[PDB]
């Protein structure tokens, strides 16, 4: 992940981290239908939220694991 | 007057079906319910559009179902 | 109060948009009506088959014994 | 009054989850307004913040739509 860090700042971007293993819904990489409260968006956008520019670098973790389990 | 009697309840109908489901959901909703008539629709598969448009807009709840006919 | 309010919401909506009489009825029903028209059935069948009709009369988003029962 | 205790149960269950997931916060709503303009979100993206902006100012708190859309 320091590798994503300086590459961030070699390039004077900013870095954010974000673990994806252990997600086999689309609930979590995109977020949650829009028709109750509890609706919650996908970790992209939790990385997104949490850094501070327009063109971050997204960090994808633990992604050979990635399975169809449940919700497609 | 045919389009004003399947016209006039739908006014109606999204007047109580503001939110209902999603109103996100409502304006793909409403695009939906014109494009059963605008695209080429076999009758029958209009029929079924329209029965599952009977079935969409649930004042029953917002619940996943109402996703259901939504993607539907 | 907003679940019974859901409940007059509910009523108000398998009350209004729901001349599926004419397209489920359509399709289903007067197609029964049209299918006998072509098939003669024993009394016995027609008894049970107007208790299947019994099992009718359910909507899209009323109860689900009329989907089984009208494939049947 | 054994369903009847059943229903009343699972309403019970329906109104520790909505405070389970509560998000009934008018702490930031301003703020939020504010920073829509100023943070300045894409075409589409601004089309959206206009769009959420439009779910509030009529209903806020008492109704999950309009908190969810607060939280989007």
């Amino acid at each position: 992940t320091s590798l994503g860090r300086s590459i961030a700042r070699s390039m004077n971007r900013k870095f954010h981290r974000i673990s994806l293993g252990g997600v086999r819904d689309e609930a979590e990489i995109r977020g949650h239908r829009r028709t109750y409260i509890g609706a919650m968006p996908g970790k992209l956008i939790h990385a997104m939220k949490q850094v501070g520019v327009i063109n971050p670098v997204i960090l994808l973790d633990e992604i050979d694991k990635m399975s169809s389990d449940w919700r497609g | 007057d045919t389009n004003q009697r399947e016209s006039y309840l739908r006014e109606q109908m999204k007047a109580i079906q503001k939110e209902l489901g999603g109103e996100d959901g409502l304006s793909d909703l409403e695009a939906l319910r014109k494009k059963i008539e605008e695209v080429g629709m076999p009758e029958a598969v209009k029929t079924k559009a329209l029965k599952e448009l009977d079935r969409l807009e649930r004042m029953q709840q917002g619940s996943p179902e109402a996703t259901v006919a939504r993607t539907y």
